[PDB]
């Protein structure tokens, strides 16, 4: 209220002690727990913790990968957390070699159940997919425990190691030869409304464009064939209601200079990926366009 | 492949073929994948046979 | 090391048992009409926006421009409120009647229940009654908007029996262990002005699209430069089987009916769940505004 | 990569006269666009004068302005402008520049200025074949109308006479929003307005196809027994030419209404470009406003 209260210097957290230290220090006790440095205090990245059956955690022992919860019309397992790589057996964008590689690692019980559950409803994918973000640790049980990162950077405890977001090479897509100082990342689902299949193509775009209209005006200019396919299945088959040719959600943002090609090896299966070293996750809703 | 601008007939010809997924028709290419380009020429005519002995005669 | 907290008082003689009723509502989001610092309790919740005359979706439009605080602490003679900022996580109580799960995209809707119900024992005064906005996940919100709008579209032909059985069908909804039912927007065979404006705007934009677009794309075929444009008028020809200032007026009224529908056709996800507490009473959500 | 500098210093190479530093001290906590996002940028890239062309294509300016990074002015001194690209979610005050009165609770959008030139006689930091150009912070319905009239002036000007065009620009350049009259500098048809017209007409054709058997006859059944100034005012823009519904199938109507919402949003995003500020509280003379959503 006085001059010194406003003229007080701002507060720094590392200078003052923790709550527990000054709580124990008053009543004069010491216990076997070391409390002078408390972990995870200076961790700006908002995280969580999710369970997953063992059938999905292949290509997941490496830290850093997208994680999307998929819907399931049942009651007990009605939500299921699948990785992006296990979604690779659904994208028509994926070539045959990479598909036969990564389908030969998910030969367990629950992986094919999610594969069937994607192709059994009357709805599309993006009416059943909900993004959760990126993992940073596993636990490796028979029911493995993951720690996904909701908003912020990806790092180890004590920040000694910056985890990197991995995306497979087939889903990667750029629309400029000159990347800016920054480029955001987007998750693109674009549906092919052709005759025998409505199997969509999954893409992850790294663009320097921020404003959403200035993204969709080139999204139409890059996916024109699927727009013609949508209007073609509309004019060909009436009494059907197609919708949402392309769906785009903002995944996060990167630094536009650490993006480099790498690979992950698991069960001696080399898969060429794109490595974004300093990725900050910032999720968004599945925004839909035509 | 027959052709009447020169009365030139071509007998032993191999064609790679599949469906166009945007429609229901056939796309005929070379083994290199040339997208065999005599169909636009107004003077030629082709006979196509398939390994299951399906028959085609395309003007 | 205090946080920015908006203090709300109470003017009535709130008893001890009424405070004990209030103390259970810790992580319950309450809207605020205007970012003041000290506010009376008459502007804390939707009961400043209750209108028997007006409809429901007008409250949905008026909930968009609010400020959605959280009850930080309840004590004597003032209540703490915490303005959330984008990026920090907060606990939210499941004041809505729908179960939640990990990672659902949460949205804020005006409550479709009001007044007498077996679980609507809320914070009540002699004239004041605290009412809470509903917090439901995203596709349930989309589905509920569609159900109420279609049930508003059947307001005129309610005399028939197929339409009545259709209203009985659309009024209920099955969800994840939910036999939930909504109220009908029509009461006593006449429709409220909010739903009437909504269905009128939608019918007007549908009628103007069915009128103008054939002429405009037929004019566009002379300056045609993409094959996507010529094939779209073909389906107009398939489906079908003036002063210029009036034409400008028609286009302007089309865009007016488009502008008067953004309160229905879109909604912003507010929370997404990091963790749900066991017994599903509360959950921990990051903010997203 | 080095991080994006939240403290952007603008430098100056011209000899600043004292009135120029005075007018530069007026613009504290205002919005300026910058595409570079370096730490020690020059003055040429600052503002919008790098993109003003002889075309005066205002739609082109709106197209480029959406990609520019918006920042706030702070701590103006000798040859130094400390800019602050604001992080998303927090709040800090901005200041108006144009004569646009604001409210509380509404939203704000970025916009290139109206009647821009020597008509209002802006001496806003003029030096050496360069002017400081300011984007307008305009509220929500003004930003709606300023693109609605743009798209209508695009759509009307097809296949029609030029005297109709010259009679139509003067009917659709004034805007009487909130006790003030604004004029748009040269609405000119270009390829960007063409591709916007293509998206608009395709979306409204698809929603005309998407209309069900009941939603197109709702006003047609309503206008027999209802009487209201709203229904009368909306009826006269239609042509002239109990009963039964054909087939109630609400399982189809949910899908029709959902895809119709997608088409309505796909028409909607042509005029609802970006909310960039949500105004909380204004100054009483309306020279400034504390607002949120910065970034």
């Amino acid at each position: 209220m006085d001059a010194r209260a406003v003229a007080k210097r701002p507060r720094d957290p590392a200078d003052e002690d923790n709550e527990l230290v000054t709580a124990l220090k008053a009543k004069r006790e010491v216990n076997t727990i070391s409390v002078r440095y408390l972990y995870h205090a200076d961790h700006q990245a908002l995280t969580a913790r999710f369970f997953v059956p063992e059938g999905l955690v292949e290509f997941e022992a490496q830290p850093g990968a997208l994680l999307i919860r998929m819907e399931t019309g049942c009651d007990s397992p009605r939500h299921l957390y699948i990785s992006l790589y296990l979604l690779g057996i659904r994208a028509s964008n994926v070539s045959a070699s990479t598909r036969c590689l990564l389908e030969s690692v998910y030969t367990a019980s629950a992986a094919r159940a999610a594969l069937q559950w994607l192709d059994l409803g009357p709805h599309l994918l993006h009416r059943r997919l909900e993004t959760l973000g990126c993992v940073k640790t596993v636990s490796l049980g028979i029911t493995s425990l993951l720690t996904c990162v909701m908003r912020g950077y990806l790092y180890n405890t004590l920040k000694t190691e910056v985890f990197a977001l991995m995306i497979p090479k087939d889903m990667y897509l750029t629309w400029e030869e000159t990347r800016g100082r920054l480029q955001y990342v987007y998750l693109i689902i674009v549906y092919d409304y052709d005759g025998p299949e409505t199997r969509p193509g999954i893409y992850v775009l790294t663009s320097s464009i921020a404003h959403w209209q200035t993204l969709v005006d080139v999204a139409r200019g890059k996916f024109a064939r699927e727009r013609c396919s949508f209007v073609n299945r509309r004019i060909t088959r009436p009494r059907q209601i197609p919708l949402c040719t392309g769906v785009i959600q903002k995944l996060g943002w990167c630094l536009a200079d650490d993006i480099h090609t790498s690979f992950l090896v698991h069960k001696e299966l080399k898969l060429s990926v794109v490595r974004l070293d300093n990725f900050s996750v910032e999720l968004g809703d599945f925004r839909e366009f035509v | 492949v027959v052709r009447c601008v020169r009365a030139q007939v071509d007998l032993g010809v191999e064609v790679r073929a599949a469906r166009c997924p945007r429609t229901g028709l056939w796309i005929v290419r070379d083994r290199r994948g040339r997208l065999r380009r005599w169909l636009s020429q107004p003077e030629v005519c082709v006979l196509y046979v398939t390994p299951d002995l399906d028959f085609y005669w395309v003007l | 090391a205090m946080e920015a907290n908006i203090f709300c008082t109470f003017d009535h003689k709130l008893s001890i048992a009424d405070v004990g009723k209030l103390t259970k509502l810790v992580a319950a989001v309450v809207p605020i009409p205007q970012r003041l610092h000290l506010i009376k309790h008459y502007q804390l919740g939707l009961h400043q926006f209750v209108d028997h005359t007006r409809g429901y979706v007008r409250l949905r439009g008026l909930l968009r421009n609010m400020t959605l605080t959280l009850m930080r602490r309840v004590e004597g003679n003032q209540i703490l409120l915490h303005v959330p900022t984008h990026g920090l996580l907060y606990t939210v109580l499941n004041t809505g009647p729908v179960t939640w799960e990990k990672g659902d995209a949460l949205c804020v809707l005006p409550p479709l229940f009001h007044g007498p119900l077996a679980r609507e024992n809320l914070l009540t005064l002699g004239q004041w009654e605290l009412v809470l906005p509903w917090i439901v996940p995203m596709p349930l919100a989309l589905e509920i908007n569609q159900r109420l709008l279609i049930m508003g579209l059947f307001s005129l032909d309610r005399s028939y029996e197929e339409v009545k059985a259709a209203v009985q069908q659309l009024q209920t909804i099955t969800f994840r262990d939910a036999t939930f039912t909504i109220p009908d927007p029509v009461i006593d065979q006449h429709l409220l002005i909010d739903m009437k404006t909504a269905c009128l705007s939608m019918s007007m934009v549908a009628n103007l699209a069915s009128e103008l677009t054939m002429t405009y794309v037929r004019k566009l075929a002379l300056e045609d430069s993409s094959m996507l444009l010529v094939k779209c008028q073909e389906l107009l020809m398939r489906l079908d089987r003036v002063s210029p200032d009036d034409e400008i007026a028609r286009l302007s009224a089309l865009f007016v009916m488009l502008r008067q529908l953004d309160d229905l056709i879109r909604e912003q996800v507010v929370f997404t769940v990091c963790d749900v507490s066991p017994d599903n009473k509360s959950a921990t959500c990051i903010f997203k505004g």
